[PDB]
RNA sequence: GCUUGACGAUCAUAGAGCGUUGGAACCACCUGAUCCCUUCCCGAACUCAGAAGUGAAACGACGCAUCGCCGAUGGUAGUGUGGGGUCUCCCCAUGUGAGAGUAGGUCAUCGUCAAGC
RNA sequence: UCCUAAAGAGUAACGGAGGAGUACGAAGGUGCGCUCAGACCGGUCGGAAAUCGGUCGCAGAGUAUAAAGGCAAAAGCGCGCUUGACUGCGAGACAGACACGUCGAGCAGGUACGAAAGUAGGUCUUAGUGAUCCGGUGGUUCUGUAUGGAAGGGCCAUCGCUCAACGGAUAAAAGGUACUCCGGGGAUAACAGGCUGAUACCGCCCAAGAGUUCAUAUCGACGGCGGUGUUUGGCACCUCGAUGUCGGCUCAUCACAUCCUGGGGCUGAAGCCGGUCCCAAGGGUAUGGCUGUUCGCCAUUUAAAGUGGUACGCGAGCUGG
RNA sequence: GGGGCUCAAACCACACACCGAAGCUGCGGGUGUCACGUAAGUGACGCGGUAGAGGAGCGUUCUGUAAGCCUGUGAAGGUG
RNA sequence: ACCAAACCGAUGCAAACUCCGAAUACCCAGAAGUGCCGAGCAUGGGAGACACACGGCGGGUGCUAACGUCCGUCGUGAAAAGGGAAACAACCCAGACCGCCAGCUAAGGUCCCAAAGUUGUGGUUAAGUGGUAAACGAUGUGGGAAGGCUUAGACAGCUA
RNA sequence: AAUGGGUCAGCGACUUAUAUUCAGUGGCAAGCUUAACCGUAUAGGGUAGGCGUAGCGAAAGCGAGUCUUAAUAGGGCGUU
C-alpha cells in the first residue's frame, strides 16, 4: 500500500526517460529516500528505472 | 550511368490516428492511391486524400470482400 | 417449425472439388416475337407476350477433409532496457515474442421481409 | 519514383537505380453496357503464332508516359449524349522558415448526362516547370497635376523571354601571370611525422603435381592463415606569424629477415663443390667507366662486396650536379 | 607502471571485512527562487559552466552639494 | 546410345522481393502521484549559433581498413572539475556554493612503491600463461559423458 | 614541437549626432506635445506641424463598418 524507494545510482548519463521516471517517483538525489503509493502506475516508473534503485518496501 | 537525382518525399501517410476526435474537414490518410477506402462519413479526394465530412472519432475498421483497410468517421 | 425467393450482416473454419437430392408453389431452363426494346451482325444477351413441357443445364439443400483455408501448446529467431565478453559477433538479468512447422479444425454462422408447409 | 531510411514524418553521400521539361477537345463529364491475358489443341498459303468456337480458366492483361502505390462501384474496355477542362467563393485540414504548394465538404449562379437517387470544379495518383521588374494586348466603377477630355497610372484578365547556376547578381561577361602583390589557412594539397595495411615485403597450413621411383632432399598449382611497417597507396590528425628537396662527401647508430668468417642437421651430401633449414650480430663488409643520379649496366677485384630503421639518419657539418 | 609474484600477490567461483570522490551524511557559513510570515522568519528546493541573456555593485577623474568640512599640530602622492 | 523449357518433389538466397510479421518508437484518450513551484503554449525585448569531436548501437561508402567519410539515435566533451583506467577532451563512476585534521560509499581496488585482506572455503594453472595473436600442429594437464578390447588370462617386451 | 608576449612604467579599443522601436520611470490625459522664432533668456510665449481619438478599399468613395461579389450569401480586415 505504500512502497519506498531509494536512489542509488547516478542520473549524470541516462535516459531522459529513466531519469524521467525517477523525478517521477519525487526521488531528488543519491540516498534520497521516498515513500510512495504502490498504484500500479507507481510501479512503472519504479519498474523502469529498476537499476538505479532499491525498492525495500 | 551516373546517379544522382532523388525527388522531395511527399510526406504521405496516416494523419488521425485510430481514436482521434476529427472536425468535418480534416485529412486522414495522404497517400498514393487508396491503401485506405473511404468509409462511413470520410471523402476520398482527388490524389486519393482521405478527409472527413463529418465529425466524431477515425475507426480504421478491415470489413468486407477484397480485404479492405476502410477508414471511418463514427459520431461518437 | 421447415422450404423457396429478395435484401443484408461477415468475408474461405464461409472456398474449390466429388456424390446424392429438389418441381407443387418458387426460381431456372423453356415457346414465340406481331407489339415496346435490342444486337460494332442478335430474340443465344437485352425486352415483351406467355403456360405448352423439363428439372438435363444452372441454382438450392444435404454428405464427404483428398485440395485450399484457419490453426494451438512448446521451443526457436528477433528485440526494449541494464550489464558483460574472446566485440565485423554473441552471452547474462529482465520485459516481450514471432514467421515457419506440428497436433488439431472447417464442407459456415446470423438477421429483416414476402409467399407456401 | 524506388532503395539507403532504423515498421508514423523526416533524414546525408561525386551512394545504388531509373525518369521528366509533356500529351489529350477526348485520352474530360455522364448514362448504359462489357471483362482481360495465358496454356490447350486445330492443318489445304500464316503453322509457336493473326481471324473464332472458348474447355480448363483462377489478374500473370490493361492503365498516354519512369518507378512505386493502386484498381469489380473496376480507376481497365465499348457505345450514346455532351462541356463541370464552369463563375463567385470556400468550413476545415495536410504540408511547411518564408515565398510557394496540396486536398476539400458546403453555399450561390448557371449547365452536362440520368427516368431518378445522384455524379460532374479535368485526366488512377504523384514529374511535365520559373519569382519580381520591364514591356504588349482586352476590359474597367477608379484616378486623371486649373477645368472638360486625353496622355500616363491603378485594379481585373492575359502574352512574351529568360532567367536549366531552375529562390532567377547586370540588358549585356573570356583568358595569362614562371614579372607578380596583399590578406588569411595547417577549415586544404606537395615534404616528413601520425592512424590503417588495400598494395608491397617476409613467414607458415593443406599438397594436385615434378623430382627417372619417392609430396616434404629441393620446388610446389589451386586455395587458406598470419607477421612487419620495409613502399606504392587511403585519411587529412601536426606543422603554411616557414618542419628549406634528390644525390654525393663527412660522420655515424641500431636491428637481424647472416653477405663473409664461426657451430650444426637433413640431403637426390663419394671428395672439391653444393642445395636447403636451424644457431650465432663479435669483427669485417670494393675501386672505377657512364649518367645529377639513388638504382642500373659494364670493367676489374674481394673472404664478402648483406638487407633494412634512424625527418626515404646527417645542409644552425660541406656541396649544389 | 615498476619492484616483484607460482598451495599466488595469476585464473575461475562463493563468502565476509576494509579502502576509495569535490558523490552522500554530519557540523558551521553565504546566496537564488517559491510559499508563508502584523514583514525577523521560518521552511522547501536549488547554487559546474563557453558564446550569450538578465540582475546588482566597487573604484578612478570632473561638476553640484561646497564661501561647507578636513589639512602646515601637516593634504595629495610614495612605502610598510 | 545426344539433348530437353515445363510441371512434381526435395534444397537455398536479396537493400531496390513479400503469403507473413515483431520488440520498440510514434499519434490520440482517460487516470494516480511527482515536478521547486513549475513543466507546455502565445506575444514581444536581447542574443549567440548556422567547421563540431569521440564513444555505444543501427547503416551507406571503404577493404563490415583508418583517430576515413557520410546519415539515424543515445551518451559524454565542447561548455565539467573530482575519483578510476600508469600517463590518457570524448571510456567507467560521479555533476565541484563556501569552510572542516568528521563519517559512509561508487567506479576501481586492498604484498611494497601507495590507502585498504599477505582474508576465508573449494578448485584450476608451471607458461612468468596472467602481463599481445590466426590458420593449423602436439601422449601438457583438470573435468564429464560413452563404446568394445576387459583373468576361457588383453596393449609393447623371452623358450617351434 | 600552433599563435602572441624580453620586462617595467605611461598610453591604447562600443563613442557621438540625428531619426526610430521596445522596456523601465515620471507629467498631463480624449487628448498630448511644441519646431523655428519672440523672450529683462533654462521662465513665459509660439500649438505651424507631429502622434492619438476609425476603419476598410488599389482607388473614387463609404464609414462602425468596408472590400470582393450578380449576392441582403460566404470570406478578409475592422469595431465598448
Amino acid at each position: 500500500a505504500t512502497v519506498k524507494v531509494t536512489l542509488v545510482k547516478s542520473l549524470n548519463g541516462r535516459l531522459a526517460n529513466h531519469k524521467a521516471c525517477v523525478k517521477g517517483l519525487g526521488l531528488r538525489r543519491i540516498n534520497h529516500t521516498v515513500e510512495v503509493q504502490d498504484t500500479p502506475e507507481n510501479r512503472g516508473m519504479i519498474n523502469k528505472a529498476y537499476y538505479l534503485l532499491r525498492v525495500e518496501g | 550511368t551516373r546517379n544522382g537525382r532523388d525527388s522531395e518525399s511527399k510526406r504521405l501517410g496516416v494523419k488521425l490516428f485510430g481514436g482521434q476526435a476529427v472536425k468535418a474537414g480534416n485529412i486522414l490518410v495522404r497517400l498514393r492511391g487508396t491503401k485506405f477506402h473511404a468509409g462511413y462519413g470520410v471523402g476520398l479526394g482527388k490524389d486519393h486524400t482521405l478527409f472527413a465530412k463529418v465529425d466524431g472519432v477515425v475507426k480504421f475498421e478491415t470489413k468486407g470482400a477484397f480485404g479492405r483497410k476502410y477508414v471511418s468517421i463514427v459520431a461518437a
